[PDB]
DNA sequence: CCCTGGAGAATCCCGGTGCCGAGGCCGCTCAATTGGTCGTAGACAGCTCTAGCACCGCTTAAACGCACGTACGCGCTGTCCCCCGCGTTTTAACCGCCAAGGGGATTACTCCCTAGTCTCCAGGCACGTGTCAGATATATACATCCTGTGCA
DNA sequence: GCACAGGATGTATATATCTGACACGTGCCTGGAGACTAGGGAGTAATCCCCTTGGCGGTTAAAACGCGGGGGACAGCGCGTACGTGCGTTTAAGCGGTGCTAGAGCTGTCTACGACCAATTGAGCGGCCTCGGCACCGGGATTCTCCAGGGC
């Protein structure tokens, strides 16, 4: 067989069943999908790589993660980020 | 002998790939160190992200009495929302179409 | 007989247009000025499908983009008509 | 055996004899080739002992050449006038004034150059410094020394950037702060031997290096008025708001940025911040007396001082600060006077005037601390009240000796209203070594 | 070949004018027009070829388009 | 009687003046005031060095220089020889603020 | 008990000093509401950018404004700006 | 015996600093691995890059009868030329100004 | 004694002397001079970097450098600069 | 000068089709577990320079308020011309089908190029220091603008 | 109603002083070059098969073209308003100071805790195959609009 390839769609498509239980998605969706998960985690993983080198640290941590999530996001959607964000650090440093 | 393996996803409560993000970024050349928690709040940013977009992706599908998500849908539920609008400004959705807007100058009087 | 007003079916197809989701321009000919293009860098050239399809939703949707800038433009100079001079303002302020 | 009675050129009347030593002794110092601090403070006056030293210079010596005064705008009239009454051959120029007045003043008088002292100001020493650099200057006199204190400042620079045979400061307060400022003035009397910034090792060794180059007398000499002065020193305790915004600042919208600045007006009064003040209606009403311990001692104190011999001064180094006192002032039925930073100089000495007639009904007058022109006789008054302290105990005891005038013939007593564990505190332990610091280095 | 950018034939750019919302439109738009796609297009495709040069390739790919756009900051999601 | 030039001249020689000249067009105590005043509400408690606010003069005056630039040739683009908010608010949405 | 304000911060931004703004872009001719505008696009973008420099500064663990975080606030913005850092 | 300590710019006949160069790529986080021919490429680019702006900076610099370059001289050479022009499109110059430019209705008839 | 900051100015002011020999430049100007430099090379080091990762290497080369100058650069610059590169590989490789 | 009355376009309820998304299986590779180490960052301590807060002083340039005249923005009108709506003929897109082969993607192999380490040494940087390039000021010399006046 | 003179204004040009930054010299130290070794990434050859290109024929929608007409673009005219210009006044900017104290950068140490690397391993995820529900296409009946003509 040929090469496998990899991609978010079995969690997006999980996601989807959480919020709304009775909706399917297509082909075509499930690719832009694909690609604006891959374009948000490049730019937010650029901007934590930047934020590093501008402050001589050699390493990525929640605090680079939330800073660049808070230069990138606009307002709202940066607050409820951040409170996700930090709710789920705080139940896996809980739960290990 | 060793536990049952339990996924940081589970452990995080969460539903995208943890370990796969955690390669991602070592990978990446972003950095030469990645710690333990920049994984987790990733996954959950890019979760919460997604989460909102097809919420609101999913009601517009509803509104044109459909149950497939499809780019029409998407990029009306983009277009007519502020944060997602400015956060995809620069981005083309193919076969998305436009907003139906019409410069009240044209319209007959 | 039956005739209508000049400008009624331009709003129709206005919102025919504004509803449909699908391309406007012909595949063939697209294809054709797209090779035609690319005759100037290289030679025996080879395209996917896919990289044609990307190009015209590239195309399409920055010319509509311009049309809708032009339509303001001509709007602010208390016309309906829009014109070249609207396209070449538009370009300028975008910064081409 | 040198310049022992008053000198044939000078005028209007014969020269102190406690003046003409210092007269003589400066003779004495020119001769001996070092440059030296005259420190006798306010006596009869510095003004004439410098006029007589140029006068000897220009008569006895020829040597009439470019001379230079660097007196604060302030004073320059009155220098001006002393050069007219007393010493009337030597011929200042008074350069001041807008950009046309000083190039048609250089080109008209300084560059013909047919002058032999020039008077001029700070400001315009700045301003024309590219054309008083040319002149060779053979005397240069700097009238209230302690403006050059510091080194690495634009006047410091420049002043000794000139080409200057021979130099000399005049300053009532040598010290200040602490023996940094005094090198720097030392260094500008002589760099070649106070190039180094830096009771038997100490003490003596500083009192016979400065007696070399300075010189200082006390105004004891006649005396025969002038009361001393009593210093009471009140411990008041904070209010209520006081201490609930003083525990609030230590443990932290307001912006609170100087952490000692902010404590410290708020031991004055929590009405200079925001969200402390009463309701809207802004009802001046017993609101500004109980909410400060200084204002109900202060509204103590009034009524008893009216009764009493009365016409009060107040010095206080925050205009918020009078401006509630005046509000205070006014609604308690007390006419009073404000000399501030922001009064024009008519206003200033409009203000002074009335105050100092003899048959005045103005009871209250309130000062900003250093806001005074070093001038300003208010000898007609009796309390002085320090509302605050400064860093300062020379700044203190000038503000202090500003109703210690000649005019005043009656005892003076001094208020110091002090928080008790407080910044207050601190404020006065500094200012108390300061002041000894001044007093074993200079006084004794 | 050529005289392939007549074939933007001016009912495409009257369909392409309406859905951006225009009524009117003037003559002389049409040539106007096609340049404006000639040169968008030449910077696009450049893009894309110099990607598959490098690639050491006879084919764009997709994937070489969806590069070109995005250095020119014309993200498209779609295709991969 | 006394001379008076023309109503447009003496703004043609301001406009020649100021795009021969490089300096600051804009009163840095006010500017800095400006700054501060923004900042409080993002954070309190802030200090500024003052090659910071050196830099945003710098910015805003060339993002204010470029508006007008653009303002202008929407207002001749409009016939005319004034501009006005129409035309500033339409040079933003063309330029996507 | 005295209190007195004296102006808008954003009034300091005088007329004056729009109209020579203007006049560098090259206009001739301004409308009287051109500086109420002018004001409040100063004001937004001036809100953006300090938004993005203080969010570097928290980042730094610093209570200083930095010319390197407004630069990088610029950057982010794409308005590069060359000779301070 | 150790050979003399030679330069590899002197050895590409470049005036930058490769050594530099190579450092700061190993160090930047770009790959994990750099060529030896990468950073002797990259210094002859921009060595070329910084000559052509001194050339055209100077030559304003003659235009303007001075004997220094100050960002006035920069930003008028980075403008008037298209190339410099689209490459520093978006780029501010510190104390630079504006090139003169009054539009042709402006103008007195 | 204070830090130690790295700068092109050196290198900047052998170039300046040697392509205009009596002239001179000031510190605003080398300023500008330097973070110029640096911009292009972000720039170009970050093409490479991401032309590398498309093409699934590890390895920076000068031929990833010459594509990311001839994607950056427009047109006769590009040219001349890969030209330059170009001369300057082969002095390198040919005797050294 | 708004109120019928027809055409034409769009919308809504039904029925047959197909094809694509959802589901269920198989195999593999990649993440989770456990063990060991190191090196980075958090913490501390000492020094040196910058910034904030409350003032003071002086100087003077710039903002402000005002009055007046004059271009100019804006509305109204007339003309024409060109773009639009519609019908007819022509042309090629499009769909389906087929055939052939270039080249993209994969695998195995081996080399050669780069990372890593050690050692030595000279280029680059901080610090002083003097001098000249340019900023400023003044004083002519010329280019521009505006207005009045004279004339055909 | 047009074209020139001159007067006032502003702007350029030449030259003299002076000062504050730039260009150069010096000491030294730290990062770069010379030499070597080890290992895996990338170049090279060979294979497969898939995806590209070429070609053909038939339908039919879409494009090209022409005609007739009404609505919009544009030039012109007049006016009442709002802005540019110059002037006298006020105000706050600008510069130069005080007095203290914390913040931040740099240097220099220390230590421990978190991140990297390795072997093992089983569970997760990707590819594949199949089938029913959703979407689509086609059709008939119905509402809603827009335009013309007239008695409102
Ligand atoms: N005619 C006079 N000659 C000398 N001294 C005088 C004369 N009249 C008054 N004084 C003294 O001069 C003092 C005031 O001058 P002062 O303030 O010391 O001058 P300055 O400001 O120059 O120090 C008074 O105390 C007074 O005793």
């Amino acid at each position: 067989r040929k090469t496998r390839k990899e991609s978010y769609a079995i969690y997006v498509y999980k996601v989807l069943k959480q919020v709304h239980p009775d909706t399917g998605i297509s082909s075509k969706a499930m690719s832009i999908m694909n690609s604006f998960v891959n374009d948000v985690f490049e730019r937010i993983a650029g901007e934590a790589s930047r934020l590093a080198h501008y402050n001589k640290r050699s390493t990525i941590t929640s605090r680079e993660i939330q800073t660049a999530v808070r230069l990138l996001l606009p307002g709202e959607l940066a607050k409820h980020a951040v409170s996700e964000g930090t709710k789920a650090v705080t139940k896996y440093t809980s739960a290990k | 002998t060793r536990a049952k393996a339990k996924t940081r996803s589970s452990r995080a409560g969460l539903q995208f790939p943890v370990g796969r993000v955690h390669r991602l970024l070592r990978k990446g050349n972003y950095a030469e160190r990645v710690g333990a928690g920049a994984p987790v709040y990733l996954a959950a940013v890019l979760e919460y992200l997604t989460a909102e977009i097809l919420e609101l992706a999913g009601n517009a599908a509803r509104d044109n009495k459909k149950t497939r998500i499809i780019p029409r849908h998407l990029q009306l539920a983009v277009r007519n929302d502020e944060e997602l609008n400015k956060l995809l400004g620069r981005v083309t959705i193919a076969q998305g179409g436009v907003l139906p807007n019409i410069q009240s100058v044209l319209l007959p009087k | 007989p039956h005739r209508y007003r000049p400008g009624t079916v331009a709003l129709r197809e206005i919102r025919r247009y504004q509803k449909s989701t699908e391309l406007l321009i012909r595949k063939l000919p697209f294809q054709r000025l797209v090779r035609e293009i690319a005759q100037d860098f290289k030679t025996d050239l080879r395209f996917q499908s896919s990289a044609v399809m990307a190009l015209q939703e590239a195309s399409e949707a920055y010319l509509v983009g311009l049309f809708e800038d032009t339509n303001l433009c001509a709007i602010h100079a208390k016309r309906v008509t829009i014109m070249p001079k609207d396209i070449q303002l538009a370009r300028r302020i975008r910064g081409e | 055996t040198r310049f022992e009675d008053s000198p044939s050129y000078v005028k209007w009347g014969k020269l102190r004899d406690y003046q003409v030593r210092g007269l003589n002794w400066l003779i004495s110092l020119y001769e001996n080739g070092i440059n030296g601090i005259l420190a006798d403070e306010m006596g009869l006056g510095k003004t004439l002992q410098t006029i007589s030293l140029l006068g000897y210079m220009k008569h006895y010596r020829n040597i009439p050449g470019p001379h230079m005064v660097l007196v604060p705008k302030s004073t320059l009239h009155n220098w001006m006038s002393e050069f007219k009454r007393w010493v009337p051959t030597l011929r200042s120029v008074c350069l001041i004034g807008d950009k046309e007045q000083r190039a048609a003043f250089v080109r008209d008088v300084l560059l013909p150059g047919e002058w032999d002292v020039c008077v001029t100001s700070y400001e315009m020493l700045i301003k024309e410094k590219s054309v008083f650099k040319k002149f060779n200057w053979r005397y240069l006199v700097i009238d209230e020394a302690h403006r050059i204190k510091n080194e690495k400042s634009k006047l410091s620079e420049i002043v000794r950037e000139f080409k200057t045979t021979n130099r000399l400061l005049l300053t009532g307060t040598p010290l200040q702060n602490n023996l940094h400022e005094l090198w720097s003035l030392l260094n500008f009397l002589l760099p070649d031997v106070f190039n180094s910034a830096d009771d038997q090792k100490l003490v003596e060794r500083l009192h016979m290096v400065l007696r070399p180059f300075l010189l200082r007398r006390i105004k004891a000499d006649v005396e025969k008025s002038l009361p001393p002065k009593k210093e009471v020193k009140i411990y008041v305790g904070l209010s209520k708001m006081q201490r609930e915004w003083y525990t609030r600042i230590l443990m932290k919208k307001m912006r609170l940025l100087n952490i000692l600045m902010q404590l410290r007006k708020c031991c004055n009064h929590p009405y200079l911040f925001d969200g402390a003040e009463p309701g809207p209606p802004y009802t001046t009403d017993m609101h500004l007396v109980t909410n400060s311990g200084k204002m109900v001692v202060l509204d103590k104190l009034l009524p008893k001082l009216k009764e009493q011999g009365s016409r009060v001064l107040i010095f206080s180094q925050m205009t918020r600060v009078l401006d509630i006192l005046e509000d205070y002032c006014m609604w308690r039925n007390y006419e009073y006077c404000r000399l501030d930073g922001q009064t024009p100089h008519d206003e200033r000495q409009d203000s002074i005037n009335a105050y100092n007639e003899p048959n005045s009904t103005k009871f209250v007058f309130m000062l900003s601390t250093r806001a005074g022109g070093l001038g300003i006789n208010l000898a007609t008054a009796d309390v002085v009240i320090l509302y605050d302290s400064d860093w300062n105990p020379q700044v203190d005891l000038q503000a202090m000796d500003r109703a210690h005038r000649i005019g005043q013939t009656k005892t003076v007593r001094v208020f110091r209203f002090i928080t008790d564990n407080t910044v207050e505190e601190r404020i006065v332990e500094r200012a108390e070594m300061k002041l000894r610091l001044d007093s074993i280095v200079i006084q004794q | 070949l050529r005289d392939n950018i007549q074939g933007i034939t001016k009912p495409a750019i009257r369909r392409l004018a309406r859905r951006g919302g225009v009524k009117r439109i003037s003559g002389l738009i049409y040539e106007e027009t096609r340049g404006v796609l000639k040169v968008f297009l030449e910077n696009v495709i450049r893009d894309a070829v110099t990607y598959t040069e490098h690639a050491k390739r006879k084919t764009v790919t997709a994937m070489d388009v969806v590069y070109a756009l995005k250095r020119q900051g014309r993200t498209l999601y779609g295709f991969g």
